[PDB]
């Protein structure tokens, strides 16, 4: 009876693992627009090159 | 709306209908809150009869024929009057409300009711 | 004028009206729940009266101090009220009945004793004073007999001393789903009333009394009285619920009336303001 | 007890195996206690408040009814 | 399309219809207009913004934001700022109407937006007054009704026969149209003021903004309780036309009986379930600017709503739930939404695919 | 029955590991695809900025 | 006097040391009593401390009575 | 007040403080009626946090020349963000509100709480 109850714990562990996945998804998805903004500024740098 | 205009009986009939519809309207709140079966059975009869009234006052329209099929029905007085009076007499308290819906005169209503 | 504030007042009243409507519905649900609660207490008292009658018909050789009646010198009174008001005037007419009855008794030169239940009555009789020895609140909709037990025992012992001779239960009888009336009935002095009725024979069969029949009967009377008190509490709680429901309905109605009043006056005031301002404008324009 | 019906008039009884189940009766006890708290927490808060603001400032309106200016 | 589920559901907007945004001040009305503009990446229509008596700072901010969106390529805008001759301001909306009518008479369909018709009415009041004309109520010359009305009616959807005859054979297939989206600002939410009163009977439908909701953080703060669109579902797509009714009735029931928020600790269960349904769906419309929803997005949201698959999740994360679902379909089932917004048709195959995706999402990664 | 239960325990843990793999690879793939599309659109933005 | 609305931008600057020293709690009590006006007619279910504040406000209110032509040092 | 111009964290902190203060305000009446005890344990910490917020807002003036000694604060926006973030989280929802009174950042509040 105890072993049967024990399998259920594994499902919870799997759920936690799946939850981490969202952490990583958000974290590295952030990096995309981080790059976007930074070299958007780099486009602004080409811009004031053009202004010079 | 005067007995000197529509006649005596017509006037009284209309007044009675108005009374019934009022009476049921103030019944509504109690029916909602304190249930239904906690009242006078005569009041319940009033409820059913008023529901039949409301179900009945709508009708098919000859203009509605082209709209959604269901050709309309022309109806004069002296049948509406009689049917409503009989309803007020409670002689039709053996019939579901459906026979009154989307229908012409009381003869049609009884035809449907028998056919229902 | 500050018309927007008037409109805001109207809106607040509308909100209050809806809140009263909610009050009424909640009160209705509570009413039905308590109304259910009453019926469950029947079989206890039913069977217990049955067996007490079987006992007394089996043993008429003596009686109990709760079965006996001697001349009255003082009385104890038990009144049950809400913790919060707003539920009709049940406390009001209850107090009226009790005070007129007490005045009727003091001119019979008999003292009056009390144990209190329900904060409203607690205050109502503390200010008056009286010979109160018990006081309880925080009863709730489903109290525990435990909660009543201290007070009821207080009355029990006081009756045992012979100081108190009659004890009256003061509650409100649930006459119907809408109207309820106060009730003040003596209970500790009991006489045969369905205790000498509803019977047609003494059963040749009887139970053997593992403890002494006397102490057994005494404990019985204890339980019977406590159960009576409990069901009375239930009934008066239901009555409170009814009164609160009706009062909320009336509040909604008054709110509607006031709404009509304010709306009419608002129309008048708007008309007047428009008149004043247009007169101002036309005069100023006519100035040139 | 009768040869066909038996019953107990319970001072206090609970469908239970042992007094250890006292941890269970208090559950309903505090539940009804919480409800007793709730009835006040709504009653006064709803009724007493709103009804208090209702009649509060109405006078300044009723006095300015017929204002022509 | 507006990218606003409440708007696109309860208040359909058809090409050539006059619909009024109205409310009190600082209520995002400007934001409502501009966001509606943004949603025209794919509509193929053109758009014109008319600004009246505005701080050039605000004007330029709108300009810059639009440029960021890049949508200032099928778009033209004129502004009568607060530092301009009153007559300029007075005439400007008519000019904008003229540019719109250009394309309308070219058989084209477009959208235009006014700003503060009240303000230009004020300017016209001042001008007329300086002409020593007879004043009206609140100093308003009577023709203000005529003034506005002769403007609004110039925008509509025209019969293609008119198109053809005007083109003299140049174009024959399409029909021109022009949809009118004006804005009126109100004093403490009054509707009895003369100018708004005039305005009301003119539009084909009106939308109100309630201050408290935005003050309550309800973004957007539209009160659907009075905001209507008498053009019916004819201004929705077939699928939305199908799926609007659930929201309609749920929001109804809620708004009659929302008072029970703190209540229903003793009430019947059906009331509780309906209350939860209503609370959830009400929260559903909270939305941020510059985040238009494609009709497919709105479709999946409404499906999840009526399917009750959000009737089992806590209210505080409904928005999160929705966003996750959005991304999940967007990635996994891109061709499906592609087809949907290509057509916008309701089919049993379509709904089956949608429900399969939903139940997968629930089965798959959590929110 | 206990032996059967042990076999079942393995029969569940293996599937837990499998679904773990599924979810984690899905998340990784989706995130990479997102960063891809992101910087491509931001590059469109940069070129239009230079054109301005 | 209706203290709820009448004020002076000058403030205690035009008061002597002692009166400015004293007026504080008085103003506070007046503000408290004004706060609980709407419930003043229900002193049966409120807080006891609130009742004390109300009683203090009542007493100070009566303290603010004075006759005519009778000024005080 | 916009995340795009002020960043997200500061904006959302402002959101939360708005919510807590406005919710505390609307409970004033019932608190007066019954007391803190009859309220659920929920919002007790809310009351404490609101009171501490009000204390935290008490800023000694740089230039009065005579109000508390004319002490300037001009605390950085970031430090105040830190402090209010901690207070919303409850990092210091264990200290009498007086320690938050007439002061600036968390450093002053903690120093005051320790000195007393
Ligand atoms: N859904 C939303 N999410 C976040 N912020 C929003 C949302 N809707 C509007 N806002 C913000 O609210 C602010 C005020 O709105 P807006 O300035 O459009 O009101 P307005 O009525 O046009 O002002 P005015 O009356 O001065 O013309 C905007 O700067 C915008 O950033
Ligand atoms: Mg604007």
């Amino acid at each position: 009876d105890l072993a049967d109850a024990q399998a259920q714990v594994k499902q919870e562990l799997d759920a936690a693992k799946a939850q981490a996945a969202q952490l990583i998804e958000q974290a590295n998805r952030r990096a995309a627009q981080l790059i976007e903004e930074a070299r958007t500024q780099a486009a602004a740098e080409g811009e004031r090159i053009r202004q010079q | 709306l005067d007995p000197l205009v529509v006649g005596q009986e017509h006037y009284e009939i209309a007044r009675a209908v108005q009374n019934v519809l009022q009476r049921y309207k103030e019944l509504k709140d109690i029916i909602a809150i304190l249930g239904m079966d906690e009242l006078a059975e005569e009041d319940k009869l009033v409820v059913y009869r008023a529901r039949k009234i409301q179900r009945f006052f709508s009708q098919p329209f000859h203009v509605a024929e082209v709209f959604t099929g269901a050709p309309g029905k022309l109806v004069p007085l002296k049948e509406t009057i009689r049917g409503f009076k009989g309803l007020l007499a409670g002689e039709y308290d053996h019939i579901p409300e459906q026979a009154f819906y989307m229908v012409g005169g009381i003869d049609e209503v009884i035809a449907k009711a028998e056919k229902l | 004028a500050n018309l927007k504030e008037i409109r805001a007042k109207v809106a607040s009243i509308k909100s209050t009206q809806k809140i009263t409507r909610a009050m009424q519905m909640v009160a209705a649900s509570k009413m039905r729940r308590a109304q259910e609660r009453m019926a469950q207490g029947r079989p206890y008292a039913d069977n217990m009266r049955r067996v007490i009658a079987h006992l007394v018909q089996a043993n008429p050789e003596y009686k109990h101090r709760y079965m006996v009646d001697r001349p009255v010198k003082r009385v104890g009174y038990i009144i049950v009220s809400s913790d919060r008001g707003l539920a009709g005037g049940l406390n009001i007419n209850l107090f009226k009945k009790v005070v007129q009855h007490v005045k009727a008794q003091q001119e019979q030169s008999i003292e009056v004793q009390f144990a209190l239940i329900g904060q409203k009555a607690v205050s109502f009789f503390k200010n008056y004073g009286g010979k109160v020895l018990g006081a309880t609140t925080q009863i709730g909709d489903a109290p525990s007999l435990e909660q009543l037990t201290g007070s009821v025992q207080v009355m029990l012992d006081a009756f045992d001393k012979g100081e108190l001779d009659r004890i009256y239960l003061v509650s409100n009888g649930f006459v119907n789903a809408m109207t309820q009336k106060p009730k003040v009935e003596q209970l500790v002095p009991l006489a045969p009333a369905e205790e000498g009725d509803d019977l047609n024979r003494t059963y040749g069969w009887d139970y053997i009394y593992e403890p002494e029949a006397e102490e057994l009967l005494n404990g019985l009377l204890v339980r019977y009285i406590e159960s009576m008190v409990y069901q009375g509490v239930i009934e008066n709680v239901a009555c409170e619920q009814s009164a609160r429901m009706v009062a909320m309905k009336a509040a909604t109605d008054n709110a509607g009336q006031l709404i009509k009043d304010l709306q009419l006056i608002y129309n008048k005031l708007r008309q007047a303001a428009i008149t004043q301002e247009i007169s101002e404008i036309v005069g100023g324009a006519a100035a040139v | 007890v009768q040869p066909h019906v038996v019953t107990v008039l319970a001072d206090t009884a609970i469908r239970a195996d042992n007094l250890d189940e006292a941890a269970i009766l208090e559950a309903r006890k505090n539940a009804e206690q919480l409800l007793a708290n709730q009835k006040s927490d709504l009653d006064s808060a709803a009724a007493l408040a709103a009804l208090a603001e209702t009649a509060a400032q109405l006078e300044t309106i009723r006095k300015i009814k017929n204002r022509a200016q | 399309q507006t990218g606003y589920k409440s708007v696109d559901t309860m208040i359909p907007v058809g090409r050539g219809q006059r619909e009024l945004i109205i409310g009190d001040r600082q209520t995002g009305k400007t934001a409502m207009a501009i966001d509606a503009i943004i949603a025209q990446k794919n509509s193929g229509i053109k758009c014109v913004y008319v600004a009246i008596g505005q701080k050039q700072s605000t004007i330029a901010n709108v300009v810059r934001k639009l440029e960021e969106t890049g949508a200032m390529a099928y778009t033209t805008v004129v502004a009568a700022a607060a530092a301009d001759p009153a007559a300029m301001q007075y005439l400007a909306p008519y000019s904008g109407c003229t540019m719109g009518e250009y394309f309308r008479d070219r058989g084209e369909d477009a959208l235009i937006i006014y700003d503060d018709l009240s303000k230009q009415a004020v300017a016209y009041r001042q001008i007329s007054l300086l002409l020593r004309r007879p004043p009206g109520r609140e100093a308003y010359p009577g023709d203000v009704f005529y003034l506005h009305s002769r403007l609004l009616e110039r925008a509509s959807r025209v019969s293609a026969e008119y198109v053809e005859k005007f083109t003299n054979g140049a174009v024959t297939g399409k029909t021109g149209s022009l949809t009118a989206l004006p804005i009126i600002e109100t004093q403490a939410g009054d509707v009895s003021a003369f100018v708004p009163t005039n305005v009301i009977s003119i539009t084909d439908g009106q939308i109100f903004l309630e201050t408290s909701l935005f003050n309550a953080g309800i973004r957007p703060a539209v009160n659907a309780g009075i905001s209507v669109s008498r053009v019916g579902g004819s201004a929705q797509t077939k699928i939305i036309k199908k799926l609007s009714g659930g929201i309609r009735t749920a929001l109804a029931q809620y708004r009659e009986l929302a008072a029970f928020a703190q209540f229903a600790s003793d009430l019947d269960e059906a009331t509780r379930k309906q209350l939860e349904h209503g609370q959830r769906v009400t929260e559903l419309m909270k939305q941020k600017q510059y985040a238009p929803y494609s009709i497919a997005d709105q479709a999946v949201s409404v499906y999840a709503s009526n399917e009750g698959y959000m009737a089992d999740v806590e209210v505080k994360k409904i928005v999160d739930f929705d966003a996750a679902l959005i991304a999940y379909f967007r990635s996994e089932y891109a061709p499906l939404m592609k087809q949907i917004d290509e057509t916008g048709d309701y089919n049993k195959d379509i709904e089956a695919a949608i429900k399969a995706g939903i139940e997968s999402f629930k089965a798959t990664q959590t929110y």
